[PDB]
């Protein structure tokens, strides 16, 4: 199956809007759709919602032997993924020219910026070191997959907490959250992606576009830039043909937006740590809105486990015992034996000769 | 024996036809369904529809185990969906594992059932998921946790009808005798009576 | 590693490379002898045509599927060669191998000169061969069996295909041998396999590589291969006769 | 930074404990604080009425060890006794607090703060002779 | 103790012949040893048995070397 086609009335209406500098959902040009984060119970797991998009991030680490060369660092996998349920079009092996540009954007940003400290993830050299592995999934496609994926990866990496080890002399030991407290990571900076869309041959631009606005646009400009004033990647793409003042304007815009987004992320992580430290209840369950028609909650229930013995006993007692015709095995010659109705002759011989 | 905290939310995502997140305690599973749509000519069947079930884990990539547990989920939904009313079309079920804390298959079956119900698919009868885990001595525990699952000598999971409480699907781990298989089946039959009440109360609240 | 199979150890060195028993001595024989062969046709019940060929230490099973949908004006002849992992000194990777593709092409370029594809427009035939045990010349068995299977599957052919095999001794006075075994094949310098049509007297396939460089030994290797393919024919003559006598009388 | 260097170098730990190493705690909660189960009042021999116990202690002594008491009896002689806190009831053998104590052999003192060998409320309310609340001890006599 | 001779038991600097601490079970480690042992002593002169073992020679000597280090 494919996705519904685009009519010729919506295109005209969207372009009349864009000309008039008014958007569908009311938000003006330099705005984001507001954000809403939610944390799991075990560390390094979050659900970010930008507008109506969803991404699931989950970090996980493991101890391996560090290849050959680079004997004093650790490796860092990544794996974006697009879930068949995100949108009709996504198909497990039929959208192979978006996955590549997305994985590349994500990896170049996160791994070339050098914000994670992969220096201090060794135990010995030439021997076991930690191998982290980020994982993202797209749940609901409504445009701007990469801003949400980047914020998700950031939060998931800034909420993880490793295991921890004791090393002295030439001897290892591995603890557990009851034997020793999990340990945080070291994060230099916060690289946060921003996207721009261009409309009718660069004459207008719109920040943070959604999926209809994504189908009425010429090309896209992405500018990934960590906090302070330091750019980390740019990738023009789509169908665009650019000037030189516009890249600078865009860089300013991305500066502002990454400032605001980092503000938000820091505040949310702080609130989450405060909640976890007070001693209250946390998790995916205690996030479900209760003021809403589509939610229902039920505490525990002993059902009545008073009768199962009797029923099982009568059932076992009330049925026919195994019968008693026992079969015999036949021996032809050591190596082959037969059981069943058998064959008339011992074996065939000169049947046709 | 006591089932733990239950919660459910419906119509989360705007793109699919019906969505339903079902979390029972700490573990959670999200599901969505696309209604009867077009199907590839090489896979279509006349006088019937075609059910497609794919399962995605949270860490790693699916292997032999996830397809072996995908057959069970597809062959369980195939026995309660009236496909003859919709031939030459396709019905697809997608399951995403968000968090794991024990008894994942039962929560997946309940997520699939609530997604099919929300999506508006003709159904013959509802189905449930109940998991039993008897300990090293014989003390039955219902809806266990991976802490108890690790210590337990046998774990059993059942899918039960909503009409006469028959047995639809059965996947068992560990070795046991038939007597406690009967007593855990009876415990499952006693447990489904509360899940179906949770179903009815949730849909009664939805249409308030 | 593989996401469609059961994963075990990443690496596994077989104990032959640690086998402390030194390689033995093959022995000697008469180079004018053939290993006795027993052939059976029509084995499988769910297959359109099948045959099982066994001679000495070689066990090969071949089955032929019927024409299916999809040089047209002519039908294709797909081929597939695959040998059981529990065959030979060491294990083999299930996914495949370049040697298997080489033998598959040596089969396709040898069974097409026999069948007449100008009678199956827009159709195709599929031939599958499996080697249960490798105890000698293999390509001399994947040809005889895959030719018996085709004739037993009711497809129209000009003639059969009968294969043979040879190997070269490593001594100071080398001599070609007929029907070599693994004890006479791993100690050899070169090997040759011929595919002769016994009635049309036309060579269908030829393959040979090694250390024999004089263009007077290969003439003998070829013509004793032709004598072997002219000596294997009667057994295959009575095998299809028995196969049709039994198949027809069952109605 | 200098204090941290002195710690790391001289082999002293500054890590607060974990959940299961903490949780095995005496519950000094306001809704139910600590008070002696009467069979142990039988089994012991109270002196909170018939004898006087006090202590001089250094400035800042949030945690007292030393106590004594000398009175006269119905004859005229001077009974002597030194009373040391009996902290053995909250460290069970092969525990986590006992392995912990076995590791941190000696409480370390640098001249701003202390560093409790134990968790920081097990003795710094429950073991220190303060106030005039009940407190298990050992009185040689 | 009896791992060594009597002559090696004295407290010459204080003119005693045996001297340890018992006034600090909280800020040290030999004192919890002394607590367990002193209570074993007050508990043993009744003709019963103190279930649960206490120590051994090598254990005590490695502990005392550890405490010297610390």
């Amino acid at each position: 199956m494919k996705e519904t086609p685009l009519s010729n009335c919506e295109r005209r209406f969207l372009l009349r809007a864009i000309e008039e500098k008014k958007r569908l959902d009311g938000r003006q040009t330099y705005d984001y759709r507001n954000i809403r984060i939610s944390f799991g119970t075990d560390y390094g797991c979050c659900i970010v919602e930008l507008g109506k998009t969803r991404v699931l991030g989950q970090v996980s680490c493991e101890l391996v032997s560090p290849k050959l060369n680079r004997a004093t660092e650790g490796i860092l996998f990544f794996n974006l993924e697009l879930s068949q349920m995100a949108a009709p079009a996504f198909e497990p092996g039929r959208q192979s020219d978006l996955l590549v540009k997305l994985n590349r954007l994500m990896e170049r940003c996160l791994r070339n910026s050098k914000c994670i400290d992969t220096e201090s993830l060794c135990v010995v050299a030439g021997e076991k070191v930690w191998q982290i592995r980020v994982d993202l999934h797209l749940l609901n496609h409504d445009g701007n997959i990469i801003d949400a994926a980047s914020i998700a990866a950031i939060v998931a990496l800034c909420h993880f907490r490793r295991p921890d080890v004791s090393v002295q002399g030439d001897e290892v030991t591995l603890y557990t959250p009851e034997e020793r407290d999990p340990v945080p990571l070291s994060i230099h900076h916060m690289p946060i992606c921003v996207s721009f869309a261009f409309f009718q041959q660069g004459t207008y631009l719109l920040v943070d576009p959604n999926e209809r606005e994504e189908r009425v646009m010429d090309g896209l400009l992405v500018i990934a830039m960590n906090k302070h004033r330091e750019i980390c990647t740019i990738q023009s793409s789509g169908g665009i043909m650019l000037l030189k003042d516009q890249v600078l304007r865009c860089s300013k815009i991305a500066g502002v937006k990454v400032a605001e987004i980092t503000e938000l992320i820091l505040k949310a992580l702080e609130n989450d740590q405060k909640v976890r430290k007070e001693g209250g209840k946390f998790g995916f369950a205690e996030s479900i809105a209760n003021q809403r028609i589509t939610a229902f909650k039920m505490e525990k229930a002993p059902i009545d486990t008073s009768d199962v013995e009797e029923k099982a006993e009568e059932i076992i007692a009330e049925a026919e015992p195994p019968s008693e015709v026992v079969s015999t095995p036949v021996l032809w010659t050591p190596g082959t034996a037969q059981i069943g109705e058998g064959v008339e002759n011992s074996w065939g011989d000169l049947e046709d000769s | 024996c006591s089932l733990r905290h239950f919660a459910c939310e419906q119509n989360l995502l705007s793109r699919p036809d019906g969505s339903a997140s079902f979390l029972q305690g700490d573990t959670s599973v999200l599901a969505g369904v696309y209604g009867p749509a077009e199907v590839k000519v090489s896979k279509e069947i006349f006088n019937k529809a075609t059910l497609e079930v794919i399962l995605r884990p949270k860490i790693g990539l699916p292997g032999v185990a996830e397809k072996s547990r995908e057959r069970l989920i597809r062959n369980t939904c195939e026995a309660v969906v009236l496909g003859t009313l919709h031939p030459r079309t396709s019905i697809t079920v997608v399951l995403q594992v968000v968090s794991d804390a024990g008894s994942l298959l039962a929560c997946c079956l309940n997520a699939a059932c609530m997604a099919l119900v929300d999506a508006g698919v003709p159904m013959r009868a509802l189905f449930c998921g109940v998991a039993c885990a008897l300990d090293s001595d014989g003390t039955l525990v219902l809806d266990p946790t991976s802490k108890q699952e690790k210590e337990a000598r046998a774990v059993l999971t059942f899918a039960l009808d909503s009409v006469e409480r028959k047995l639809l699907m059965s996947s068992t781990k560990g070795l046991y005798s038939d007597t406690e298989l009967q007593q855990c089946l009876a415990a499952a039959q006693a447990a489904s009576q509360h899940v179906f009440r949770f179903y009815r109360e949730s849909l009664q609240r939805r249409y308030s | 590693g593989d996401h469609r199979r059961i994963r075990g150890p990443e690496e596994s060195q077989p104990p032959q490379l640690y086998a402390a028993d030194e390689e033995e001595a093959p022995g000697t024989r008469d180079p004018t002898r053939l290993r006795p062969v027993y052939a059976r046709a029509g084995l499988l019940s769910q297959a359109k045509g099948s045959a099982y060929l066994e001679a000495g230490g070689t066990k090969v099973l071949c089955a032929v599927s019927g024409p299916r949908q999809a040089a047209a004006l002519r039908g294709r002849l797909l081929c597939d060669f695959r040998r059981a992992p529990f065959a030979g000194r060491r294990r083999r990777a299930p996914p495949g191998g370049c040697e298997e593709r080489e033998l598959a092409l040596a089969l396709q370029e040898a069974l097409e000169p026999a069948v007449r594809l100008g009678r199956y427009p827009r159709a195709q035939l599929e031939v599958s061969a499996l080697l249960l045990e490798d105890g000698g010349s293999a390509l001399a068995a994947a040809l005889t069996a895959a030719a018996l299977a085709l004739a037993d599957a009711g497809v129209e052919m000009y003639d059969l295909v009968v294969g043979c095999g040879l190997s070269l001794a490593p001594g100071p006075a080398p001599t070609w041998l007929l029907d070599p075994t693994r004890l006479e094949e791993e100690r050899a310098a070169a090997g040759l396999t011929v595919a002769l049509m016994p009635v049309l007297n036309q060579v269908a396939g030829l393959l040979g590589s090694g250390e024999g460089g004089l263009t007077e030994s290969w003439a003998e290797a070829v013509r004793l291969g032709l004598e072997g393919c002219q000596r294997l024919y009667p057994v295959l003559q009575q095998s299809l006769v028995r196969a049709a006598r039994r198949r027809g009388a069952a109605a | 930074g200098e204090i941290a260097t002195i710690l790391v170098e001289n082999s002293i730990s500054v890590i607060p404990f974990s959940e299961a190493q903490m949780c095995e705690m005496p519950v000094n909660t306001p809704e139910s604080p600590w008070k002696v189960s009467p069979e142990e009042e039988q089994k012991r021999k109270d002196l909170r009425k018939s004898h006087l116990v006090f202590s001089i202690d250094p400035k800042g002594c949030e945690d007292v060890n030393d106590t004594l008491s000398v009175r006269t009896l119905n004859n005229g002689n001077l009974e002597l006794g030194v009373h040391i806190a009996d902290v053995t009831h909250f460290v069970a053998p092969n525990s986590y607090i006992d392995i912990e104590a076995r590791t941190r052999a000696t409480t370390y003192y640098l001249a701003d703060r202390r560093y409790d060998m134990l968790p920081s409320v097990l003795s710094a309310d429950l073991c220190s002779l303060l106030g005039g609340v009940d407190r298990y001890a050992v009185s040689i006599m | 103790t009896g791992s060594c001779a009597e002559e090696e038991f004295h407290h010459y600097g204080l003119a005693l012949d045996k001297y340890t601490h018992f006034t600090s079970p909280i800020r040290r480690y030999s004192d919890i040893v002394v607590h367990r042992l002193l209570m074993a002593a007050i508990s043993k002169d009744k003709k019963m048995e103190i279930k649960g073992n206490l120590f051994s020679n090598k254990d005590l000597e490695e502990l005392c070397r550890h405490i010297n280090n610390r």
